[PDB]
């Protein structure tokens, strides 16, 4: 019709940059302070490849103590950004737990997902680009290197996810 | 910044 | 268009 709608969920360990990526997409601003999330939601209209879309984006908690809220957003969400920080190897190892829970909750092996390696503006890193690309290939999904600080790859991560859901629906 | 599942390992597509 | 997408 006139508009399409996509339910996107941003997931990953605490402090990797989920809120900063979302806020850079929606407000065109970089958040320097770390305000740990419980659960925030945004709705933003965009045009992706000529399609007017309303993106409903849920910005989730990385802190372990909010893990009981995962089942609900996993059932609802249509696509997931699996975010890790390239200087946080623990957050990269935690990606598998999120992908496994999504798979179990949605009872599906083809749920739209994108692996995101954030903080690409840093001068050093502990997770190699090849290591993250290798994991994303094992999942059959794209991997995007982003910087919420410089805005590099931010639209690429969210729009690649929208394109995957659009294709999934067909 | 995009590394597709079919791309050479660590090679991004910028087109 | 959906009025409450997390709850045509
Ligand atoms: N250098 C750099 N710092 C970043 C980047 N993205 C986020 N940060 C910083 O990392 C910290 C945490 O970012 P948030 O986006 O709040 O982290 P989060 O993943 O939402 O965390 P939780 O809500 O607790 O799960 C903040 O100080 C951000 O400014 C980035 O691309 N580059
Ligand atoms: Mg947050």
């Amino acid at each position: 019709g006139p508009m399409t709608e996509y339910k996107l969920v941003v997931v990953g360990a605490g402090g990797v940059g989920k809120s900063a990526l979302t806020i850079q997409l929606i407000q065109n601003h970089f958040v320097d302070e770390y305000d740990p999330t419980i659960e925030d939601s945004y709705r933003k209209q965009v045009v992706i490849d000529g399609e007017t879309s309303l993106l409903d984006i849920l910005d989730t908690a990385g802190r372990e103590e909010y893990s009981a809220m995962r089942d609900q957003y996993m059932r609802t969400g249509e696509g997931f950004l699996l975010v890790f920080a390239i200087n946080n190897s623990k957050s990269f190892a935690d990606i598998n737990l999120y992908r496994e829970q999504i798979k179990r909750v949605k009872d599906s092996d083809d749920v739209p997902m994108v692996l995101v390696g954030n903080k690409s503006d840093l001068p050093t890193r502990t997770v190699d680009t090849k290591q993250a690309h290798e994991l994303a290939k094992s999942y059959g999904i794209p991997f995007i290197e982003t910087s919420a600080k410089t805005r590099q790859g931010v639209e690429d991560a969210f729009y690649t996810l929208v394109r995957e859901i659009r294709q999934y629906r067909m | 910044f995009i590394y597709w599942p079919w791309a050479d390992l660590g090679v991004p597509d910028c087109g």
